[PDB]
């Protein structure tokens, strides 16, 4: 998956989050066209309780059906105040998106953090199913005290082996803008003078 | 009439194609569609014409939101990654043709800047051309990825055919997939949908065992959808709608963190208290997505009642602040019981 942000001088905004679900999808190239198929189907149920890739499950309203979309947690969002554009975000990272983005909301309204450590700021996530399993990613692993004390808690912490998303962000402030890339991506964000 | 505009993207390719469009005269939807369409070329990990996705867009002061979610094809069946025993096949749903549902993305951004594109559609494509023809250097995550990629393709898709040749600091040419961005820059998702890329697509199915026919291609349709609406502390948060659980998700994380303010007053970012607490919430959110999400369509998602006030103040009291919740009792909400 993947996400980027954009704002126009005019104050119109654009969040688009993309993806052929894993990696390079299925793998599939189609010859002579150069393009790469999703393996997007996994994100459907395949077995009721039976997690998917990502550790999520489902059963009847995300079961396997003919022409039906499958669940996403894909969440491309656009904040405004008073009508206006004031925060523009998404990130990539399967079932761990919308627990990115609450961080990262967390983070810029309620601990007012500047955008830029918003972003960089440690993230982590639960999702009841693995049970009481805490992940973590290795640009910032869950260390030291915390991670003794939510352990002494009855937690488990693993690396999940990829990074905790990429959030791209553009948050306006009356008429400046500023750009937030995640240091886990290689992501590049731009002001352009109209 | 801000400052200007901005983007923030996920490589420097799409960043310097948004910021070109912005100021050659494109709107925020024109310089969508065209680094969506360079990312198809720079970042072929997930950036793509093959898969899907999702805009939320506001212009001239209204939310909007777009799905380009792949669907199921026809010929697909609820059984279709189980084995004889009932077993799941492992990696039949993730490896190879099978695990594809019908591709979105050019659909999706063909509407988006027909309904609010200022450019000629085929300006939005001589980027990501151009970076097809001749090429963009490879990124280090991406030579990682392609070396995990290799292990669990090889030897069952034909994907070190066009991506073996990838190495880092390396300029990637892709010349099939130029030849393809033309048809669509000068056809428009006709050429994917019921043209020669089509017929691809459709070739490629028929050697590998694939379910997507013409008939798949010709019935996808993006669909517009009004976006879920949050509001919390004078702010409104537009965000992705049902199929995505990330805007029921996010009105229930907003609304109980909000609910439990008390027990988060005073407490750091990142604490242990801190990451319980979110936890806590989490469970709560994932035994609803599990139970009562999916397509829009093919079932009655009882959405109000997962985001009305009373209800998420009601599943807020159940985070337990001090210990970890059973997780074998965390049940769907909307659960009748005794």
């Amino acid at each position: 998956t993947t996400h980027f942000s954009i704002v126009d001088k005019d104050g119109n905004a654009v969040s688009n989050t993309y993806t052929l679900n894993w990696d390079f999808g299925s793998g599939v190239v189609v010859k002579g066209a150069g393009f790469l198929l999703n393996d997007e189907m996994d994100d459907f149920s395949s077995k009721p309780g039976v997690a998917n890739a990502f550790g999520v499950v489902g059963s009847d309203a995300n079961a396997i059906e003919p022409g039906k979309r499958m669940l996403s947690s894909m969440s491309p969002s656009i904040v405004t105040r008073d009508g206006h554009v004031s925060l523009v975000l998404g990130t990539p990272g399967g079932s761990r998106i919308f627990t990115s983005i609450f961080q990262v909301l967390n983070n810029v309204y309620d601990f007012h953090l500047p955008l830029e450590k918003a972003v960089a700021a440690q993230r982590v996530h639960h999702q009841l199913l693995p049970k009481d399993t805490i992940y973590y990613d290795a640009y910032a692993p869950l260390t030291g005290k915390v991670a003794d004390e939510l352990k002494a808690m009855g937690y488990t912490l693993e690396d999940q082996g990829w990074n905790m998303g990429d959030i791209q962000a553009i948050r306006v402030n009356g008429k400046a803008l500023e750009t937030a890339s995640d240091p886990r991506g290689r992501g590049v964000g731009m002001v352009v003078k109209p | 009439t801000l400052d200007g505009g901005a983007v923030a993207a996920p490589d420097q390719y799409g960043a310097k194609v948004a910021a070109e469009i912005l100021k050659k005269g494109g709107n925020a939807v024109d310089a969508a569609v065209a680094t969506a369409f360079t990312l198809a070329v720079t970042y072929p990990e997930a950036g793509n014409i093959g898969g899907g996705g999702f805009m939320t867009l506001y212009v001239d002061g209204k939310p909007y939101f777009l799905d380009y979610r792949e669907i199921a094809p026809k010929a697909a069946t609820k059984t279709m990654y189980l084995n004889e025993k009932g077993e799941v096949i492992e990696n039949l749903s993730l490896v190879g043709a099978k695990a594809a549902g019908v591709p979105g993305t050019v659909m999706g951004l063909w509407e988006a800047h027909q309904r609010f594109g200022k450019l000629k559609w085929s300006e939005l494509l001589t980027p990501a051309i151009g970076y097809a023809q001749t090429g963009f250097k490879v990124a280090d995550q991406q030579y990682q990825y392609r070396q995990d990629a290799i292990a669990l393709f090889n030897g069952k898709t034909n994907f070190g055919d066009y991506f073996g040749t990838m190495k880092p600091g390396e300029v990637f040419k892709q010349p099939e997939l130029a030849k393809t961005l033309e048809r669509i820059a000068d056809k428009g998702p006709d050429d994917f949908y019921k043209g020669e890329t089509a017929k691809l697509l459709i070739a490629q199915m028929k050697q590998d065992g694939g379910l997507i026919t013409s008939d798949d291609l010709v019935d996808y349709q993006a669909k517009w959808r009004e976006p879920m609406r949050i509001d919390w502390q004078g702010n409104t948060l537009y965000t992705a709608p049902l199929p995505s659980s990330g805007g029921i998700a996010l009105a229930q994380l907003i609304g109980i963190k909000e609910q439990r303010a008390a027990d988060f007053k005073g407490v750091e970012l990142n604490s242990a208290k801190y990451i319980h607490l979110l936890s806590e919430i989490e469970k709560r959110v994932f035994a609803d997505r599990a139970d009562y999400l999916g397509d829009p369509q093919f079932s009655k998602v009882p959405v109000a009642q997962l985001t009305d006030p009373k209800y998420i103040a009601k599943r807020a009291g159940e985070v337990n602040p001090d210990a970890i919740s059973a997780t074998e009792k965390v049940r769907p909400g909307l659960e009748p019981h005794q």
